[PDB]
């Protein structure tokens, strides 16, 4: 058991040294947006709190290097530091998970693209996708094996498009606006031209 | 058009080569003006501007100056969707 | 006959009933008069046989005080909990969104103990949130229900397993407290006996016996009987009371250094002490039961006893051994067994006092926190109770459980069937309760103890099967907790009028017999022998001496839907699981009436579910109004009654109550003068009685499909109203305050011509999709205007206007007219959120038609769609031009086990054509035991048909056999109930008769009006960049995993990558894609989506160094 | 986070719009003027995003002042013409 | 329920004109700075 690890650094160009943190990198904003909520409220992913304690207690620490604090109390903060930076990459791992409001835990960096939800299972194998619609379906006895029956709306909705583009082409509207326009309130003319 | 992908074990020196600044300050958007804080997170001279060329001084406004460093602010001139790709780093004691 | 009105119903039942059904709402009203305390449940109280009763505000306020600071110097007390009136009233609060509480007084008492001080006064606790006549509370404006908590009780819990290495059996014990650290004892494979105190590492009981001060000769003295505890008393090595100790204080709290005190007082303020460790009221009670304890005399003091340890330790070793009873000393005898804990004699019920009163001690227990912190801060002469003491922890506390507690319930306002089911609902789940994903099949089975008490049919379809419940019609709570169920008293083979409730462990005791036992005047059994259920639930025959109690009523152990069902006896229980779930999706329709054919119970729960006006003192009726009932007492008191007039519900459905009284007409206490929204002259009305016939027709109702005929669509017999609320509010910005305006930049002069002067839309307008309701500005700031749009205004000469518009528009695929309008401005009041200045509500309403695709059901589970709908002359018609209503496919039935419906059609054919049974000879040999009122019966008489006691076989048959002829003297349905009916299309006779008959077809809240949506393009997400989900917004269908994992097996690459990158975040595809496709050019090629590259630069964060090569 | 949309990502049937404009605009009323499409393409920047002020143009080239303001004056007097101003009537949205 | 976060021909061929500048650090990192023509460089930037 010891080689199968011991192997990995000896037959590669990498060194073992990179299991010890000379520096966290810090993800980009975007992907933990301060969005401005309708109405002046702001929603914040709880990555970025995370991240704000590990600064605060590295800010710390390099005061109490400065003015020389007792070997007890750099010794405290040097753990605090430990333990934010653990909880940043994985919460809950080690010890009582980190929470705020209430009582839910904190989402952490490897929460993001752990298990069901994430990124892996929930927005890489299979996503969301335009140009669909779904509705009941009822029984057609008259089709042939190779037709359906499409609702008006949701085949306009679907191919809009589409229609859009045989409305100004045919002359029914002057440009793509005024296609649009006749398409969402549904003139007589959209029909003709689904069809 | 991809030919392999690797994963490796990210050093000290990958991680400063990776930012664009380091991050020393917890502070995220000042409470009125709503503006990203200076040296903080969502700060616009390491993760960029927040608006397609425009600084944070206003000094450079328009896409003629595309790629320029405000000398007054720091901020460079480039798409507002950079703020998505712009890593940073802390130096932790 | 308890109701005045009583609308004449004949009824199949031949048995009496001994007991009248009790309040379907006492589960709520009950257990929120002893939260509060109220004068008639003290009177109430004192009646049951009990001294001095306690509330739970005052048992919790006692629990609190007195309370005295570290370093004792000074107390304080609170006590004398006080209610004085309700702030506003219901309908208030519901239209102006507030709360509908009142305030909380209790007085605290303020001690100096070094002079003697009392400070004494009454303290202001808060908004206390009060129930409702119907057993609701008002939240913000919106009706909530606290649904009741099924949680193991507290107690102590023996069992047995069979090990795998040695396959001995082994026997463990757990002591289960409201609070406190977990105790529970074992007997290991090696033949010793261990404990687990405050889950830490096993270890010989005889340890713990020692460091409680027991010498090494009691311990021989009484654990004589057995040989593993002399085994394991041989082999401890620890010697002496003071050894023990140690090497327990040792293991409990390793971290700190040993000491005598601490060491003596470990075990006494971990399990002996209220402050730390507790069993509940109801604790204390299982334990002695249990262990036979403190038998005849008061329970006060809750907390464990170093004399019930040892008792638990010697019933653990007797069971082991295998003796059957056991008495402690000073004890009575009690039996040796192990416990199940599914039985409802160890689950108890936690109702929405117990609830509420878990949260205000929360919150007490905080505040005392405070007052604790507070207490040692000031002098200690110019104190007062003020200073110290801060109520919003105990409000906050009470605000978070309502509006967060998954609990607390947003009310089901389809129909009164639904909020009354829903206030009777027993739940698994909930803080301190099951969890979905760690429940097994055991739980959720079915357990004999629920006979009575717990509903076995009604139940959730999904994945919730078997968590969540509903109360029967006759159970009762306990106030431990426990749900008691009556019986009636036999003795000697005698039925006797005495009633007792009695609960699941003492009914295991006794024998009960069917109430469907036959019976002579005097009471006596008529049979030898009885059926009787007996302690393990098993059925059996017995002696007619051998029965002790009898159950009160043939339907004891349906709930209040399923007691709605006709021929319930006749469907198998899944269809009939299915249909009670349905009874509850039932939405209004524009008119109701009663079904032909059905039980008792529609006419009592349309009074109780509380929907319907009931006069209150009986008088005659003044003035009637379709506003207002004005009713003149038999005093001088008179009474006016408001009606709600086409009122939105909970899920957008119209509750609307009209008058069925008339002016000068006198009327009783509670008799109905006015209709719900699904009752009819009292009764509850569902759905609608039409004609059906079985039969297939042209493969148009294959697999569970539906055929209407158009009647249906013109007479408006399934037609329903449907209301929505929309919403806006203009507050403040930083650049300004947005204004509500009738002037819209860039908008039509025509778009903006039925808005009110204001900028709201007119009353009485007719809104389509994308019409403008409430206009709406907000000021824009920056410009930087695009140069094409410059020169474009330059030409134009248009102002660059400094608002942009933000109008509140009709959602997409809405439609109705506007009925109500509501305005709320700062100005006058208008008590808005902070930086709300204006709050507009509009309502709209719109009448939907059944159509294709709507959903209808029956009341034994026969769901379907609606596939076609029909003119007249195409549907099938009797010999007499009749054409039926609805065509059912005939091969549902009897794969489904669901026979009960032809039962229906029969049965409601024969109420709607009158029948007499001839008498000429005697009587027939059918109808003997018919009663008399059913030998004849005019046209269109309704019928009742109780559960378990209803109509016969036979006596159907006959009753098919015995109708009346229509108006041309004929009979078109033949003594089997099949008539002959002609084809509509081809014109011709079918070649072989059909059945035909009545059948109550009922319209679920399932339309294809409000699920339709379809997109092409719309909002996106913020990170990932895909679409988003729901029908709320432009929400995109999810190509799941399995899809990719069909299309790889199609083999079609192409169509895959399109759908995973082009339509869902290539944001640089998407809008090329959409610009080849208005151009009319060739689809470009995809790349790369982002979300892989939000993967990549998070793989680079927490330190890995992924890379793409080339 | 599920349900709050971006409000910045570019709506695909505007970004179709507005290249039309940009299309139907540059392409016909910019031609039929001849080289009184310069200047006014110069007046509002549509040619490099730099609105220029009238000095701007004499700085180099020889018209004066008051001659460059009834150029532009004409101009947009006689690109308000129906036959002409109907079909970019559409846009003002 | 929506929020919100705190389009112009591209062109290459044409820029405004920009000179590089070039400081070291403390540990002999050496950077560089595009800036425009107007100068006015400062005597100490911040570096990465
Ligand atoms: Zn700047």
């Amino acid at each position: 058991k010891r080689l199968k690890v011991v192997a990995a650094f000896q037959q590669s160009g990498n060194s073992p040294m990179g299991m010890v943190l000379d520096a966290v990198p810090v993800i980009p904003p975007e992907l933990r947006p301060m969005v401005q909520l309708d109405g002046g409220r702001f929603a914040t992913s709880d990555l970025n709190d995370l991240y704000r304690r590990v600064i605060n207690r590295n800010n710390r620490l390099k005061r109490l290097i400065d003015l020389g604090a007792p070997e007890i109390i750099v010794n405290n903060e040097k753990r605090m530091l430990q333990e934010s930076v653990d909880a940043l990459f994985d919460n809950g791992r080690r010890g009582r998970p980190v929470t705020g409001p209430g009582n839910r835990p904190l989402k952490s960096l490897s929460d993001l693209l752990k298990g069901k939800q994430g990124r892996f299972r929930q927005n890489l194998l299979g996503k969301r996708v335009d140009y669909s619609g779904r509705s009941v379906i009822v029984v057609g006895p008259q089709l042939k094996l190779h037709q359906c029956g499409l609702p008006k709306l949701m085949a306009l909705e679907l191919f809009k498009p589409f229609v859009m583009k045989r409305l100004v082409d045919l002359n029914h509207a002057q440009n793509i606006k005024s296609a649009k326009r006749m398409v969402e309130r549904q003139r007589p003319q959209v029909w003709d031209v689904l069809e | 058009f991809f030919d392999e992908l690797r994963i490796g074990l990210a050093t000290a020196d990958d991680i400063r080569n990776w930012s664009y600044g380091e991050v020393k300050k917890p502070e995220t958007i000042n409470y009125r003006t709503l503006k990203p804080e200076k040296d903080g997170l969502f700060c616009e001279k390491i993760f960029g501007p927040t608006r397609d060329w425009e600084c944070y001084c206003g000094k450079y406004k328009r896409v003629r100056f595309k790629g320029i460093i405000c000398e007054r602010c720091g901020v460079e001139v480039t798409r507002a969707k950079v703020r998505r790709e712009r890593m940073g780093h802390i130096e932790l004691a | 006959n308890s109701v005045p009105g009583a609308p004449n119903r004949v009824s199949f039942a031949k048995l009496r009933e001994p007991l009248e059904v009790p309040g379907l709402l006492d589960v709520q009203t009950d257990s929120f008069e002893w939260l509060v305390g109220s004068d008639r449940w003290r009177q109430a109280a004192i009646d049951r046989g009990e001294e001095n009763p306690v509330g739970g505000l005052e048992e919790v306020l006692a629990e609190l005080s007195p309370i005295e600071d570290f370093s004792g110097s000074m107390s304080l007390s609170f006590s004398d909990p006080r209610f004085d009136e309700v702030k506003a009233s219901v309908d208030e609060c519901k239209d102006k969104d507030m709360t509908y509480a009142a305030p909380l007084f209790v007085t605290a008492e303020f001690i100096n103990n070094n002079t003697g001080e009392i400070k004494s006064q009454t303290v202001f606790m808060g908004d206390f949130p009060m129930m409702t006549e119907k057993g609701t509370f008002i939240i913000n404006g919106t009706e909530r229900v606290v649904v009741s908590q099924l949680v193991r009780s507290p107690g102590v819990y023996f069992d047995e397993t069979i090990d795998k290495s040695t396959e001995k059996t082994l026997h463990s014990v757990k002591v289960i407290p409201g609070r406190g650290a977990w105790l529970e004892f074992d007997v290991d494979k090696r033949d010793t006996v261990g404990v687990r105190i405050d889950r830490k590492r096993r270890q010989p009981v005889t340890v713990l016996l020692k460091a409680l001060g027991w010498t090494n000769e009691q311990i021989v003295e009484r654990f004589g009987f057995s040989e593993i505890m002399m085994g394991t008393l041989e082999k401890d090595t620890t010697s002496g009371t003071d050894e023990a100790l140690l090497d327990i204080y040792r293991k409990l709290r390793p971290g700190e250094p040993p000491t005598k005190e601490s060491a003596q007082t470990l075990l006494e303020n971990l399990f002996f002490k209220e402050k730390r460790y507790d069993l509940a009221r109801v604790g204390r009670y299982k334990v002695n039961k249990k262990l036979g304890l403190n038998a005849g005399k008061p329970i006060t003091s809750s907390t464990l006893t170093e004399e019930d340890v040892v008792a638990t330790i010697e019933y653990l070793v007797r069971l082991h051994e295998g003796q059957t009873s056991m008495t402690v000393p000073g004890g009575v005898e009690v039996p040796v067994e192990v416990d199940d804990i599914d039985h409802f004699g160890n689950r108890r019920l936690r109702t929405v006092g117990e609830l509420i009163q878990n949260q205000i001690r929360v919150g007490l227990s905080r505040m005392e926190r405070v007052v604790r912190e507070r207490m040692t801060t000031q002098d200690v002469e110019a104190i007062t109770p003020q200073t110290l003491i801060n109520i919003r922890p105990v409000v906050a506390a009470i605000k978070e459980f309502f509006g967060t507690s998954q609990l607390s319930q947003f009310m089901d306002q389809n129909n009164p069937l639904s909020g009354l089911t829903h206030k009777r609902r027993l739940s698994a789940l909930g803080p301190g309760g099951l969890s979905r994903e760690r429940a097994g099949l055991e739980v959720r089975d079915v357990h004999p103890s629920h006979y009575g008490r717990m509903c076995p049919i009604e139940t959730p379809e999904g994945p919730n099967i078997g968590l969540i419940g509903s109360l029967s019609v006759y159970a009762r709570v306990n106030p431990f907790g426990f749900i008691e169920t009556p019986y009636r008293k036999v003795e000697n083979g005698v039925v006797t009028d005495q009633i007792d409730y009695l609960t699941a462990d003492e009914e295991d005791r006794h024998v009960v017999a069917q109430a469907n036992s036959p019976t002579d005047e005097n009471g006596r059994f008529t049979e030898d022998r009885v059926m009787v259920r007996k302690k393990g639930g098993e059925v059996e025959f017995v002696s007619a001496d051998q029965v002790d109690y009898m159950d009160v009523s043939p339907r004891q152990m349906v709930s209040v839907a399923t007691a709605m069902i006709p021929f319930l006896e006749h469907d198998d229980a899944n269809r009939a699981l299915m249909g009670a779930n349905m009874q509850r999706q039932a939405v209004p329709l524009v008119r109701s009436e009663a079904p032909l054919v059905g039980t008792g119970m529609e006419l009592r729960a349309a009074i109780d579910a509380g929907d319907v006006v009931v006069a209150d003192k009986t008088g005659v009726i003044e003035e009637v109004s379709a506003d207002y009932i004005t009713v003149m007492a038999d005093d001088g008191t008179r009474q006016s009654y408001r009606l709600r007039k086409f009122a939105r519900s909970n899920h957008g459905t119209c509750a609307n109550q009209r008058p069925i009284v008339d002016a000068g007409q006198r009327v009783e206490a509670g008799q109905v003068i006015a209709d719900g929204p699904c009752t009819q002259n009292g009764e509850m009305a569902l759905g609608k009685n039409l004609l059906v016939a079985i039969m297939p027709w042209e493969g148009h109702n294959y697999e569970d499909a539906i055929i209407l005929s158009n009647r249906l669509v013109e007479e408006d017999v399934l037609t329903s109203i449907h209301i929505e609320e929309h919403e806006i509010d203009a507050r403040d910005t930083k650049l300004g305050a947005e204004e509500i305006t009738r002037d819209i930049p860039n908008v039509s002069d025509e778009v903006l011509a039925d808005l009110d002067e204001r900028g709201i839309v007119r009353i009485g307008a007719e809104v389509r999709d994308g019409d403008i309701l409430v206009g709406k500005v907000t000021p824009k700031g920056e410009t930087e205007l695009t140069p094409e749009e410059r020169l474009l205004r330059a030409i134009f000469g248009e102002k660059a206007r400094e608002v942009r518009d933000t109008s509140l528009k009709v959602p997409h695929g809405e439609s109705g007219k506007v009925i109500g309008i509501r305005v709320f401005s700062r100005e006058d009041d208008d008590e808005l959120p902070a930086g709300v200045n204006e709050l507009v509500r509009v309502y709209v309403a719109q009448k939907r038609k059944i159509s294709d695709g709507d959903k209808l059901a029956g009341r034994h589970g026969n769901k379907g769609v609606i596939g076609k709908i029909l003119p007249v002359e195409d549907m099938p018609f009797l010999p007499d031009g009749t054409p039926v209503d609805i065509i059912l496919n005939t091969h549902g039935v009897p794969r489904r086990m669901n026979i009960g419906q032809i039962l229906e059609t029969h049965l409601g054919w024969v109420a709607k054509a009158g029948w007499n049974i001839d008498v000429a000879a005697g009587v027939p040999d059918w109808a003997s035991k018919l009663p008399e009122e059913l030998y004849s019966a005019p046209a269109d008489s309704t019928v009742a048909t109780p559960v378990f006691d209803g109509a016969q076989e036979g006596e159907l048959a006959g009753l098919l056999g015995s109708t009346l002829p229509n108006r041309d003297g004929e009979v078109m349905v033949d003594a089997d109930g099949k008539s002959t009916l002609f084809d509509g299309r081809s014109g011709e006779p079918f070649p072989y008769p059909v059945t035909v008959g009545y059948m109550y077809i009922l319209k679920l809240h399932h339309l294809v009006d409000d699920k339709i949506h379809a997109r092409s393009t719309g909002p996106y997400s913020m990170i990932t960049q895909q679409p988003l989900g729901g029908k709320a917004q432009f929400g995109g269908q999810r190509f799941g995993e399995m899809e990719c994992w069909a299309m790889q097996a199609y083999g079609a690459a192409y169509t895959l990558q399109e759908l995973l990158t082009i339509k869902s975040d290539d944001t640089v595809g998407r809008v090329k894609v959409y610009e080849a496709i208005v151009k009319g050019e060739n689809i470009p090629e995809p790349g790369i989506p982002e979300s892989f590259k939000v993967l990549l630069k998070e793989l680079q964060s927490l330190c890995l160094n992924v890379e793409v090569l080339s | 986070g599920d349900f709050i949309e971006d409000s910045e990502a570019v709506v695909a049937v505007d970004a179709v719009s507005f290249t039309l404009l940009q299309d139907q605009l540059q392409s016909v009323l910019e031609t039929l003027s001849e080289r009184e499409a310069g200047v006014v393409r110069l007046r509002f920047g549509l040619t490099d995003g730099q609105p220029r002020t009238l000095d701007e143009i004499g700085q180099v080239y020889g018209v004066t002042r008051e001659r460059i303001r009834q150029i532009e004056s004409k101009t947009m007097s006689k690109l308000r013409h129906p036959s002409r101003s109907q079909v970019l009537r559409d846009y003002l949205d | 329920l929506r929020g919100s976060r705190l389009y112009e021909t591209d062109r290459n061929h044409d820029l405004a004109p920009r000179q590089v500048a070039r400081y070291r650090t403390d540990n002999g990192e050496e950077f560089d700075v595009p800036f425009a023509d107007d100068a006015e460089i400062p005597g100490t930037w911040l570096c990465r």
